[PDB]
């Protein structure tokens, strides 16, 4: 969004005052509301973008002084609307309602250049394109003053009486060959056929019968804009009276400063014929609207906290506004005709906020509620397993030393073992032991999930195969001198598979890969494979499968899952040994994965 | 190779070939929530967490009254032009006597001849254009519907109850077919309504919201919106990557919008909005839009 | 939790005053804090439960007056602690610290009965069991006054000198055969072996050498409790001095009212020997503690809103508390020795709240944020499909009239069609048509999801089969005179399956069944099947599969899904016709389900 | 029977047998979140919706100080007896110098000789018992840990910031093996900390909470808890069935508990708790507990 101005880079003038260079211009525009879009030579043009609603920033001159005030000075601008007697214009019964209004203006004794001339036409196209919306609501024309014998008029004339030498040609062009003539002009075919297809064509013409313009950009070649044009007459013809008003006020406003009696344009009157309206208008208008604000609104809306009216008068000046104090609880601003964008007290508040600096309003500091991450992680694990058609299970946290060790064909680690790392997966860590279970089978807190789902599988071996369960919950073990209770909890996930004809050493492996892949943690094999295919996988951390033996697992078919580069064991995966399938009364092969999701949590991506 | 139903009490006398664990397993097939819907959930979680209530946006056709005129956007604004907006052809116009004639009157009055301390727009408003159906360009429309219903109910009740609203839903733009941008995309909007609010509160809830997705530092640029004065483009610093990004747009709704509804000047509304698509393709490192959403969006 | 009192039902006396019957007794206990647990004859005993901490409610007498005051009267109770000279007790060097303290009490000139006698022993067991925690911290003994030659003492005597005729027997029992004697008493074996296994045994004995009691419930048979016991002596021996204090205060308190000089118990002194302590204690103590509260605390804590001290004095009276006002901003309550449960101003506030009635505190009325239900429903649908390994898809909402109708071999309904029901599934409803798409393929908003996933399947027919997608999103169509825009949105779900060798008419069917089953909405076939197996399925609403033909579906293989009893079509499911697989460039069979999840939403269970 | 890769341009000349749609399809296999975890999510959604922050309960062993003594439960209370509590054997005692000696001092002082306006309990407190590890009987323990840490931090900061906390986690009871009740079950706790709260606020958030699960009417019975005075059993009316149910327990924490921590009398905490299992087996019409959770819990 927004209109891109193409201004120069030699551009930087005095107007600027500092010729401050790119880097602080950038925080100046950011603090102001402009984005510096690009720079590109033809040398080093600066294309910028400005608010769509502040039409007094669509030419280099309107930016210059605005941004200048933004820091430099208010420089309280001077106007001088002289004159009505020698230079007017009239609007005919003909003018109708397809394009009703014209607004005229006379910039007398004007400086002339050839890239100030570039300046002018860049301005004209800009206002044509956005405010005028590709000339559909207003068309602007720049004529040398002197070549137009006043008074002048604006009519809808019969095309067979329209004849003039447009800027393009040296040869006359009748009205009834007009469209056909420009029908294939690259720059103008657009406007032509649509805008005007009336019975008569709209012309502005002087008392000498000389056609000077039309809706289609062509104007007479005789009133051309070229250097050594002492002073200028502008006409703007439009379907909206007001936006034409604003158009010409912008134009003569913004090049008044560069006519030798600087900041002074001469004025015109437009008197509509009895049938149309019937009225008249004395251009330029140039009224200030002088809205006055109340001191509670501005700080409650702007969130400016404590500050009063003595601090306000400097603030608007940076935006090119004039400001004075009425009372501790009252303001007096006058809108410059400049600021056509201001309709309400809030527009002044917006500008006061900008002058204040959006980086300097102190925040509400709204206190949010953080969320436990372990819960977060385990719920993601739940979902990713449910989506592979695994069913969640929830077992007892208490069991017998006989179930955990004997039936599992193993013995637990020593209570004086000092190799035990609390970040690792510690299935045979020393347990938490209960004093008074009133139920014999409740000797210890579980230290591994695998036993309870072995029980579960035994429970449901009659059911329909394969069985695909997972449990995900807390384990406990004894940690003397390392926690305040000498016990700790860990969060494990176990995934059990069972089937009549196979222990899924292939499906458990794939399940682990798939589950970890969800968190962008890959096998080392995976990283090698997809990088030979020249793909970039998350490589900075990963896991590997280390073959080991285990009393409870069929030999050459069980593996430690190890996080790298940390080098920390965080799970196990393999076939369950047939003897312990006997011990747990399981007559079908079974495969298992258990991992301590607290080891890998900080490298997981969610 | 692998155990069997028969190989318990008879597995000891056999060969267990090596298993190459330096490999991948069986490929598993699994279901997928769409990436865009995961992003949408995460945002919706953030919103329900800050106490916000989801608005109704169950519609794609919108009258230009709700989409444009009630937001105090003029009828001769480039957003209301064929080039940038899908106008509706067959259900071209909505019902006459949509909403309340008093509200329509307030909107015409402010748009044309000013009201409520505003100067207005100094054109002449045409009821005919307000009734042309479009595909909604934003969900700010439905927010304006909701703001109006709570105005209408608090006028009867006499009480101004503070509330918070969010919406996430699809909107439409008549961009080209050459992928300059997207024809459709989802917009996230939130707003708060209470007494005497202003940019301090906006920046509060904004930094709340945005840290909740891992952007702890914010910066704010003045920019222009026709429904929000003041208004600020929102930039945030992305930790995991190098730079600052444009992450949202926001401001305070205009008096011409709200007071036309019935609200007193005490009431103010703060609001902000942002894309769903851009977070998505940043988080998942999606290159171009057509690899996420649309008919050619596999994986 | 809580101790169940077994009181009578003839129970209701004068004490009650109204003899109000069950139904208002129930809101009285609810308003008070009691639950009436059961009634069961032996005729119609009332077993109730009381707070574990208000030990003055463990006998019928303590309830009677409490609940009486709760409405009836304060009835400011009278005490009279006479007497020290004729009746004392001493504690020996022997007494040690295994069971240190004894507290004694003399209720003189007492009424006697045989079910008041039942009353007494019920009280004794109750205090034994809960406050005394199965006699582990105190043991209470009830002796006829007159048969005990005072003074009396409490020692740890050598077991070979202990000989007495317990209540059980007529035959003497030496100390060194004591445990063995009661070792298998059903009622007492419990207490015996554990409590006492000291070198010497604890006895309370009079100056005539007569053993009167022990820790084990047996006492001498000679001081039995039987009617025509003119007045009573109670001893309570315990390891905690204070809880024994509270014990006997409860006992003599609660049967003072039913000795003929009512509300008067005679008093005792206990002087410990030089070695133990050395001190003494004048039972009964009976001190009030008289805490005084501040008026802001009580309403801020009790949330009583506006009320002042003139409203407080009546409120505590209902709880049996005495109350007086000091100041607008001050209180003066005295705790009755009754209320051993009161340690802080908040206990008074609790009782004031109860007296106020927990149904009469006006709520904060905390305004919650309702949640859109349609979002809720569709997210459940998303999850239940992801859990069958279907992958979610998101397509364009805009397409061409050519794609929706011609390639689909169909034409849309009329814009004047009045059979169209907005609650049903309306795939060929009249569409929403776009005026100015700047892209030719964007003629209408979609009215069915199936076309876009046909496009999708065509896109990915090269990929790995089967393809299992689902999309779930909004459709739009024209509804003249029925919405304020004349258009409406609906929320549809479409599930597409594709494979080289089969269109899954079996898997799509199962998928629909499974998805709806998740919301406890079943097929009619299902309901018949599982009710022939005599199972109760959700039957009050259901769906059925109606065979029809459809231009876009292979014949005899497409079905309307219809909600009953509403009789509303809400989806379609079948094989896609081969011709339209040609039209959409699909070289593998395809099966489809589409449903309008807004029809069934209100019968879905979530 | 069914289409094929070969039967496009050649399907017309064949027999399409009838399909008996009055039947069920292929049985589909799908994954399942545990019913109890679905219940837990729904409650957790309700909690995050009201702005509550989850507490840490990552532990099953608890010292009796945090489980009993810091909640101002006396040491000679039936909850601290072997019969009703799993006491820990091997990690039998916790570390000496757990938490802060000042806090331990405050707790002994109030338990024995009274303090803070309370009379106390008029027994003599034993540090030895406070250090015996148990399996936690409730998660009120972890709430007390958290309350203590926010006391300790607001003493340094000097500021009393209102906060809201919830936890859902397993606890243990030494019930029998004859299924009178359960040995293990999950407890839901919430609490709010601020200045000058009381039963009005409790009933507010309570009816909030409970309507959020479809219980619009509440009733309240005085009952007893050693950590909460006042305290009320909470009943709620279940719409879809006939009767009122007991649905929660709650109250205001005692001064002896909080003020021992460091809080001034201004500060108060409201709290409530309830089961997870009972909602679950009511919503899903589960008959007996062993068909939900435990080794024999299929489907
Ligand atoms: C017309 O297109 C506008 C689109 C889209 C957008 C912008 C503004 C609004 C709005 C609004 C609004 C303002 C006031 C009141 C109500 C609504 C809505 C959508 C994104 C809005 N933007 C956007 O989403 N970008 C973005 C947002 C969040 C985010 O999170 C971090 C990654 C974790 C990351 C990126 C900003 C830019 O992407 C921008 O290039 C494009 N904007
Ligand atoms: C010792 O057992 C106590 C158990 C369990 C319970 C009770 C109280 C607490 C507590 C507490 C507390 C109080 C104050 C401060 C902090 C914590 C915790 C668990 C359930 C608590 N109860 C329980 O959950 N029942 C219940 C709760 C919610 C519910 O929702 C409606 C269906 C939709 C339905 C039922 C109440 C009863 O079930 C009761 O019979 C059993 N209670
Ligand atoms: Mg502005
Ligand atoms: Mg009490």
């Amino acid at each position: 969004m927004g209109p891109t101005i193409s201004v120069h880079e030699e551009d930087l003038i005095e107007k600027l005052g500092e010729k401050i260079e790119e880097e602080k211009l950038n925080d100046i525009c950011f603090e102001f509301g402009i984005e510096i879009d690009d720079v590109e030579y033809k040398k080093k043009i600066y294309k910028i973008e400005v608010p769509a609603n502040r039409y007094d920033l669509v030419c280099v001159e309107g930016l210059c002084r605005a941004l200048k005030s933004f820091i430099g000075k208010y420089e309280n601008v001077s106007y001088a609307l002289l004159t009505k007697e020698k230079h007017f214009m009239r609007v005919d019964e003909s003018v109708d309602e397809r394009r009703s209004y014209v607004v005229s203006a006379v910039l007398k004794n004007v400086k002339m250049n050839e890239n100030v001339y570039n300046n002018i036409i860049e301005l004209q196209e800009k206002l044509h394109h956005n405010l005028g919306k590709k000339r559909i609501l207003l068309a602007i024309g720049i004529h040398d003053y002197d070549k137009i014998n006043f008074p002048v008029a604006y009519k809808f004339e019969e095309k067979e009486k329209i004849n003039f030498i447009p800027l393009n040609e040296t040869q006359n062009v009748n009205g009834n060959n007009f469209i056909n003539f420009y029908q294939d002009n690259i720059n103008l075919k657009s406007y032509l056929k649509i805008i005007s297809d009336f019975e008569k064509f709209p012309v502005i013409v002087d008392a000498g019968g000389q056609i000077l313009s039309l809706p289609p950009i062509i104007n007479c070649d005789y009133t051309k804009i070229t250097y050594d044009t002492r002073n200028l007459f502008i006409e703007c013809t439009a379907i909206d009276r007001n936006k034409a008003e604003i158009a010409v006020n912008i134009i003569c406003s913004m090049l008044s400063e560069y006519c030798t009696p600087k900041y002074s344009i001469h004025s015109f009157f437009v008197q509509y014929d009895k049938n149309h309206k019937g009225n008249g208008y004395l251009y330029p208008v140039f009224k200030n609207k002088t809205l006055t604000c109340h001191m509670d609104y501005v700080r409650k809306l702007s969130g400016i906290l404590n500050l009063s009216v003595k601090d306000v008068e400097p603030l608007l000046k940076k935006m090119m506004i004039t400001s004075k104090v009425i009372d501790s609880s009252t303001f007096t601003v006058d809108v410059p005709f400049y600021r056509s964008d201001i309709m309400h007290f809030c527009d002044i508040v917006e500008d006061i906020a900008i002058a204040y600096g959006y980086g300097n309003i102190v925040s509400e500091k709204i206190e949010i509620a953080k969320k436990n991450s372990l819960s977060a992680c385990t719920e993601l694990f739940r979902n990713v397993l449910a989506e592979c058609t695994y069913t969640e299970v929830m077992t007892n946290a208490l069991l017998s030393k006989r179930e955990n060790y004997d039936c599992m064909l193993r013995k637990h680690r020593s209570y004086d073992d000092r190799k035990i790392n609390l970040d690792e997966y510690n299935p045979l860590a020393p347990p938490v032991q209960i004093m008074n279970s009133k139920t014999s089978e409740y000797e210890i807190v579980r230290t591994s999930l695998i036993v309870n789902m072995l029980k579960f599988v035994s429970a449901n071996k009659h059911r329909e195969l394969p069985l695909r369960f997972f449990e995900i919950g807390d384990v406990s073990y004894t940690t003397y001198d390392r926690t305040d209770t000498n016990a700790v909890n860990k969060r494990y996930l176990s995934v059990i598979f069972a089937d009549k004809f196979t222990a899924g050493l292939e499906e458990a492996h794939g399940m682990l890969e798939t589950v970890l892949k969800e968190f962008q943690l890959f096998s080392d094999y995976k990283i090698e494979e997809k990088s030979k295919e020249n793909v970039a996988i998350r490589s900075d951390v990963f896991y590997k499968l280390v073959p080991k033996e285990d009393p409870s697992f069929l030999n050459e078919r069980v593996v430690d899952i190890v996080l790298c580069p940390h080098n920390l064991k965080f799970g196990i995966m393999g076939i369950i040994h047939p003897k312990v399938l006997e011990n747990f009364s399981i007559d079908i092969p079974v495969s298992v994965i258990e991992i301590n999701i607290e080891t890998i949590m900080d490298v997981l991506m969610m | 190779l692998t155990y069997l139903l028969i190989k318990n009490e008879e597995y000891k006398k056999y060969q267990v070939k090596k298993y190459n664990f330096f490999s991948s397993g069986k490929k598993m097939n699994k279901g997928n929530i769409h990436l865009l819907i995961r992003q949408m959930r995460t945002f919706k979680d953030v919103f329900v967490s800050l106490g916000f209530e989801e608005m109704n946006t169950h519609n794609y056709v919108e009258s230009s009254f709700w989409c444009f005129d009630a937001l105090y956007i003029p009828q001769q604004h480039p957003s209301r032009d064929l080039q940038d907006t899908f106008f509706i052809k067959v259900p071209e116009m909505c019902q006459e006597e949509f909403t309340d004639q008093s509200y329509i009157e307030n909107v015409k009055r402010v748009h044309s001849v000013g009201d409520y301390g505003s100067f207005g727009w100094n054109y002449q408003w045409e009821l005919k254009s307000t009734k042309k159906n479009v595909l909604r360009t934003h969900t700010t429309a439905n927010s304006c519907r909701a703001l109006f219903q709570l105005a209408k109910e608090y006028q009867k009740t006499g009480s101004i109850i503070p509330k918070k609203f969010f919406s996430i839903d699809r909107v439409f733009r008549n961009e080209n077919l050459d992928s300059t941008h997207l024809a459709e995309f989802h917009q996230v909007e939130g707003l708060i309504i209470d007494r005497n609010l202003g940019l301090s509160h906006l920046i509060g809830t904004l930094s709340a919201f945005y840290k909740y997705i891992g952007i702890s530092k914010l910066r704010f640029k003045p920019t222009f919106n026709p429904y929000t004065e003041p208004s600020m483009e929102v930039y945030g610093y992305h930790e995991e990557n190098k730079k600052w990004l444009e992450v949202g747009n926001s401001g305070i709704f205009r008096p011409e919008m709200l007071r036309a509804m019935g609200f007193p000047p005490e009431v103010s509304v703060i609001a902000w909005g942002l894309s769903l698509e851009r977070p998505t393709m940043i988080k998942y490192s999606i290159r171009n839009i057509r690899d996420l959403f649309g008919y050619r969006s596999v994986i």
